[PDB]
């Protein structure tokens, strides 16, 4: 059906080039915009860089700026994100993620393989804080996740702008509520999503041995994307 | 030809089965129609319309 | 409720004459172009004669012209084909068929096979 | 860009980038010129489209691609539909040109030929759409006029008072009868032509064979004549 | 005097007129989506210029003449550089809506279907006024030096560059319209219904206007008078005429003026 | 004979119909509602124009929701809007050109549309693939596709050339029922509130209501004179209204058989395209072939406000489910959404 594989991760020497690929089969390469997420060893994701459709509009995280390049060849089905002079803090797995804009559209529906790379030896964000790292559970119970922004989410449209990731072990996000209030395809009406402008809550109803693992938040409003801490949620 | 006289068949039974229902007076009908339009007159926002400001189109 | 009825037509020795009429109800018999069509024995629908809505205008198919003449009265919703000199080729069905739209110059399906406003027809058959 | 999300700036790009696909696709609809094909049972038009489509290149219509002179003509035919033509015809009120064939050579229908051609030339979303006649099957209204058992004037009473035109240039080598006959019937349509066409529409009398292989500069002569026509009307030229 | 009085209020009551005529062009083609064709370009081209130098060239010219007011140097060859290239414009705007009339009536299927033009109707647009602001510009501001008896241009004084100058913008302007209104006439003919009284007025009011300025101007340089100034006013009043006929024609403006007034 | 008895039985029939008519013909509605207060002026102005349709516009059809609308074009387009910002959603090419109707799911995931080939094609919205692809194509039909109305997202009523009217199974594609009443071309039908029963117009001047579970007629309405272009029920359910080639809108009840008002004007001559009501059901808009929208007072037949300007005859109207804008499409190639102003 629909792929995303990544390619071109490896051990490189400090302040060397490399360059990864993400091959898209399955599905209109062309109107889809494409983005990169970073996850580090340590808990959390990383928002890297985005290309539109058709580049059009090319956006980059305050970190990588001027040292990542993001682009993409649509007869082809690729995208290429090339780095010059990395350091010890780019070293993670990369996430190749698609995202398509209109007005009842799913944004972030789909995420890649990723690729891992190990490398040898702030007034206009919005912060994310999730209390509630590790909640123990017997599963058949219901379970409450907790997401705060520093920032009003809420915009003149009525539209709320978050989404919630869950990452179980050894597999990559996959979205279940975008929007704070509507349900990702293939999503379990155990899953429900509120809140008010500052304050969200997700809950599912009932626990199964499949929804172990964590729970990212995220936001859309300003292009500047800031993901949550991440919620671990264990038998 | 057959056709013409089976055609003709089907049509009489059409009407047979019409002609047979019950109708209301005109009356009834013209006071059931007055009062609907009536009792749905405020959220006609086609009549009297809502201000600019909750007005989806401006 | 448009309806057309036809009344007239039957044994007529060659060279003879007769009068069809034709009694429209349901519709402004004034504000429509009207046409007189008929069908031959193993023959399609065929166009005979046309008259506009106040008479000014009047067409014939060439083959009847100098023998037909046709008229309408729309004081009494009436239409009026008068043959005169029956050929004895000139056996047929005749209808009394009204133009699809009011106000218009040209008249579409008048001699379709089916038609909702076309009359029943009436018989005409020369016989020697 | 003011007081628009991050997501309602990517959805009128995607608007935007949809834009620039519709103006594509118009430049490519302006490239191309339509026509009309109509006919009856006994018109041959079938032949025509056959001579034109293969050497040039259920379902409620039919549609013919050829390319004259690195000009595109897209011929479209109505089939499998009844035989009420007063509702489906208003589609085509944008076409260049509408082909009208007609069957010279059968003077029992020709009544019926000349009434389609009357409510097709003034009809109220067809008046401004010109027509090419072709007056096909010529060798078989050749050879009925020579034979000499039906007469014309059994249909049309006002042939036998009916002389050719002087200085009509007949084609050198044809019997005095044929051209006659052909410019009778020629006559009888530019009769309906002229009636009340003011300028705004005009009709083309052509003269098709059974086996012609000029229809299609016939066509394209036309078509740039009424291209013409138009754009003198455009600048208030004439 | 009452005289004086009297052709100021004439020459305001004509730059009104030109205000109003190309105020409505401009404005019937900007309310109108409709008008985005090449022609309508064109014409919002010429309305442009006739609007321009009806602003400019009276206003500033009422004090000039028949009142006691001086112009600086700076002011009168700016007044000069502006009248000059606003109707080498208008010329040049002329030209290419014969043009573009010649191209229809001689290339009609290739004018509907094989025609297709965005960015470069612009590009044709600055290249006429680029045109027009090199035939003269660069000339008077060399000629600046040349030079208080009358603000003018300063080379009036030698005879070739004056016949020069008016090459340049009477002569191949005239020939080419000519042309392409001959060629419209005869294709049309070949193929008498007053069209060619049109296409004949056409270049005869502009012929008229432009002919009798850039003829005694340059017989009067190889060896003022009343007729002079008759010769200017007829000059300028070839603004005046333009929106009547140009873009009344076209049978695109016309709709908008009827939807509008 | 029994070809003529067969005849005078058929027009003893009628007359015993319309003696029974006339019956209960007790009072008129125009002598019933003349007390109340009229509507007055009813001044609409536009708010959006929607362009880029490259041909005339055919159809026309608000979503569920009254914000997302679908239009047809001869060009072979058929485009998705958002009003409230004028964006475009989708552009579907269709593989025949000659559309003449157009319909939206009211579950929002699919689209429908149909024209000269005698073709139904369906079309998916929300696909993983992110495009829109021919979910089905419907044959079957001997004539040009008029009307299309979807009733879940597995069946559709479609009208067609022909005198039939059929209701179809999208997911196997066969007609689960055909009605085959009518006698001319079928140009439109309306769907009631709850889905049971259906009227249909065709170009034999005569309306029928169908049975959709039982797929038989009910009743048959003939109070017009030409043929009939449009159709609309009324929001409650228990009438409707009627525009034909003649310069009438009638307005027709559902438990008396008979007419109730006619909608005519001495100074129009041209015909009615579509009709339609608001919300409440007081007015009913009707556009015409002068380039011109009428509103009519539908409780007195007192015209109450015109919509004016659009360049080219009008082809399609409809009405948000809301009842805040009314949507008017005509052979220009473009949109127009119209408001009130307060
Ligand atoms: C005399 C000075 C001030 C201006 C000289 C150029 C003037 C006459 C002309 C040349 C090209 C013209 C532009 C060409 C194209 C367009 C189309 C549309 O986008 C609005 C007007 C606009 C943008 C025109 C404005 C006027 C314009 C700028
Ligand atoms: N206003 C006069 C401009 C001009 C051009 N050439 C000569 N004179």
């Amino acid at each position: 059906d629909v792929q995303l594989v990544e390619s071109g991760g490896g051990l490189v020497q400090p302040g060397g080039s490399r360059k990864l690929s993400c091959s898209a089969s399955g599905f209109a390469f062309s109107s889809f915009g494409m983005h990169w997420v970073r996850q580090a060893p340590e808990k959390g994701l990383e928002w890297v860089a985005y290309i539109s459709s058709g580049s059009g509009t090319i956006y980059y995280a305050d970190t990588v700026k001027g040292r990542f390049t993001i682009s993409r060849d649509d007869p082809k089905n690729t995208l290429f994100l090339q780095m010059t002079s990395l350091r010890s803090e780019d070293t993670a797995m990369y996430y190749c993620v698609r995202s398509i804009y209109y007005y009842g559209s799913s944004p972030f529906d789909f995420w890649g393989q990723g690729t891992t790379l190990t490398v040898s030896s702030g007034g206009s964000d919005i912060v994310m804080t999730q209390a509630t790292s590790s909640v123990p559970v017997t599963p058949g119970e219901s379970v409450s996740i907790s997401c705060r922004s520093s920032k009003s989410l809420l915009h003149s449209n009525g539209n709320t702008y978050l989404y919630w990731f869950l990452q179980r072990p050894g597999q990559s996000p996959q979205l279940l509520i975008y929007r704070m209030s509507n349900l990702a395809s293939g999503v379990p009406d155990r899953f429900s999503g509120s809140g008010s402008g500052t304050a969200f809550t997700l809950t599912i109803s009932r626990l199964e041995a499949e929804d172990v693992g964590v729970y990212y938040c995220m936001q859309h409003l300003e292009y500047p994307l800031t993901f949550g801490a991440g919620t671990k949620l264990e038998l | 030809n057959t056709a013409s006289i089976a055609q003709a068949r089907k049509l009489v039974e059409q009407l047979k089965m019409e002609a047979n229902i019950d109708r209301i007076k005109v009356s009834k009908a013209a006071a059931d129609l007055m009062a609907y339009c009536e009792a749905h007159a405020k959220e006609d926002p086609l009549l009297t319309p809502v201000p600019a400001s909750e007005n989806p189109f401006r | 409720q448009v309806q057309l009825q036809e009344s007239g037509g039957g044994l007529v020795q060659p060279g003879g004459s007769l009068r069809l009429s034709c009694a429209a109800s349901g519709f402004t018999f004034s504000n429509y172009k009207m046409n007189w069509v008929r069908q031959a024995p193993g023959k399609g629908l065929e166009w005979v004669s046309d008259i506009s809505q106040s008479g000014a205008s009047i067409s014939y198919t060439g083959s009847v012209k100098g023998r037909f003449t046709i008229s309408r009265d729309n004081a009494k919703n009436t239409l009026y084909l008068q043959m005169n000199s029956l050929k004895p080729e000139d056996t047929a069905v005749y209808y009394c068929a009204r133009c699809p739209a009011p106000f218009t110059r040209d008249c579409f399906d008048v001699t379709s096979t089916t038609y909702a406003y076309r009359g029943q027809g009436t018989q005409v058959t020369v016989s020697s | 860009g003011c007081t628009l999300s991050a997501e309602d700036k990517a959805a009128v790009e995607r608007s935007k980038m949809i834009e620039k696909q519709l103006q594509k696709d118009k430049q490519v609809y302006r490239r191309t010129l339509r026509l009309l094909l109509l006919g009856a049972d006994n018109s041959g038009k079938s032949t025509i489209v056959k001579q034109m489509r293969i050497y040039h290149v259920t379902s409620g219509i039919f549609e013919t691609k050829f390319q004259v002179d690195k000009v595109n003509f897209h011929m479209f035919d109505v089939g499998a539909q009844r035989d009420e033509r007063r509702k489906w015809i208003q589609c085509f009120n944008d076409v260049t040109a509408i082909i009208f064939v007609v069957d010279s050579s059968d003077y029992n229908r020709l009544q019926e030929a000349l009434n389609d051609f009357k409510s097709i030339w003034n009809n109220r979303w067809l008046r401004t759409i010109s027509v090419i006649l072709f007056l096909n099957k010529q060798d078989l209204l050749a050879e009925k006029v020579l034979a000499g058992k039906s007469k014309i004037e059994d249909y049309f009473p006002e042939f036998a008072r009916y002389t050719t035109p002087e200085d009509a240039t007949p084609e050198p080598g044809e019997d005095p009868r044929v051209t006659r006959a052909k410019y009778f019937i020629r006559k009888e349509f530019v009769d309906i032509s002229t009636a009340s066409g003011d300028g705004r529409h005009i009709c083309y009398p052509h003269f098709t064979c059974s086996v012609d292989t000029e229809n299609a500069r016939r066509i394209f002569n036309d078509c740039k004549d009424i291209i013409l026509q138009m754009n003198l009307r455009e600048y208030n030229l004439v | 005097l009452s005289t004086r009085v009297t052709l100021a209020f004439f020459m305001s009551l004509v730059a009104f007129a030109i205000m109003l005529g190309n105020a409505l062009v401009i404005l019937a083609f900007v309310v109108d989506k409709n008008l985005r064709h090449r022609s309508s370009y064109f014409f919002l081209n010429l309305a442009i210029s006739d609007f321009f130098v009806g602003v400019i060239s009276i206003p500033l010219y009422i004090p000039h003449t028949l009142f006691e007011w001086d112009f600086g140097k700076e002011i009168c060859v700016f007044w000069l550089t502006t009248d000059y290239l606003l109707c080498t414009a208008s010329v040049y705007n002329i030209v290419l809506i014969s043009y573009d009339r010649y191209l229809s009536v001689s290339n009609a299927v290739s004018y509907r279907t094989q025609h297709t033009g965005v960015l470069k109707i612009v590009t044709l647009m600055v290249a006429v006024w680029v045109l027009a602001f090199l035939v003269n510009g660069p000339m008077i501001l060399v000629s600046e030096s040349w030079k208080g008896s009358e603000c003018e241009p300063g080379f009036f004084s030698e005879w070739y560059i004056l016949a020069i100058t008016s090459f340049l913008e009477f002569v191949i302007p005239v020939i080419l319209v000519a042309y392409f209104n001959m060629n419209i006439y005869w294709s049309l003919w070949k193929r008498a219904r007053r069209l060619a009284k049109s296409l004949a007025i056409l270049l005869g009011v502009f012929a008229v206007c432009w002919a009798p300025y850039s003829l005694f101007t340059i017989v009067l340089s190889f060896y003022k008078s009343v007729w002079y100034r008759i010769a200017f006013w007829l000059q300028w009043f070839n603004s005046f005429v333009n929106p009547l006929l140009y873009p009344l024609c076209h049978k695109r403006f016309q709709k908008a003026f009827l939807k509008i007034f | 004979s029994e070809l003529d008895q067969l005849r005078q039985e058929a027009e003893q029939l009628k007359n015993q119909i319309r003696d029974a008519r006339k019956a209960c013909a007790d009072a008129t509605l125009s002598q019933i509602t003349n007390n109340i207060d009229p509507v007055g002026r009813i001044q609409m102005r536009t708010r959006r124009t929607l362009r880029g349709h490259l041909a005339k516009i055919y159809a026309m059809h608000w979503g569920t929701d009254s914000r997302l609308l679908v239009s047809a074009s001869q060009d072979g387009k058929l485009i998705i809007w958002d009003s409230y910002t004028t964006n475009k959603v989708h552009a579907i090419p269709l593989r025949s050109s000659w559309v003449m109707t157009c319909a939206y799911a009211p579950s929002g995931n699919y689209v429908a549309c149909g024209g000269l080939d005698n073709i139904c094609s369906i079309y998916n919205l929300k696909t993983r693939e992110g495009n829109v692809r021919v979910s089905r194509e419907l044959a079957g039909h001997t004539g040009y596709l008029s009307c299309c109305r979807f009733l879940d997202d597995n069946q559709i009523v479609t009208s067609s050339g022909d005198t039939t009217c059929a209701l179809w199974d999208i997911e196997t594609g066969q007609q689960t029922t055909t009605f085959t009443g009518h006698t001319g071309d079928v140009m439109s039908l309306s769907l009631a509130p709850d889905t049971r029963l259906f009227v249909s117009g065709a170009c034999d001047a005569s309306a029928k209501l169908w049975d959709v579970r039982e797929g038989m007629c009910r009743q048959t309405f003939t109070g017009h004179e030409s043929d009939i272009n449009a159709i609309c029920f009324f929001p409650n359910g228990n009438a409707f209204a009627t525009g034909s080639d003649d310069a009438t809108c009638r307005l027709f009840d559902l438990r008396a058989d008979q007419e109730l008002m006619t909608y005519s004007h001495d100074n129009i001559i041209c015909g009615i395209t579509s009709v339609s009501f608001s919300k409440s059901g007081r007015l009913l808009l009707a556009g015409y072939d002068d380039f011109n929208c009428n509103v009519w007072d539908a409780l007195k037949a007192d015209r109450a406000g015109v919509l004016a300007g659009h360049d080219n005859r009008v082809s399609c109207l409809g009405v948000t489910d809301d009842g805040m804008a009314v949507a008017t499409g005509s052979w220009d190639s473009f949109l127009k959404i119209w408001n009130g102003s307060s």
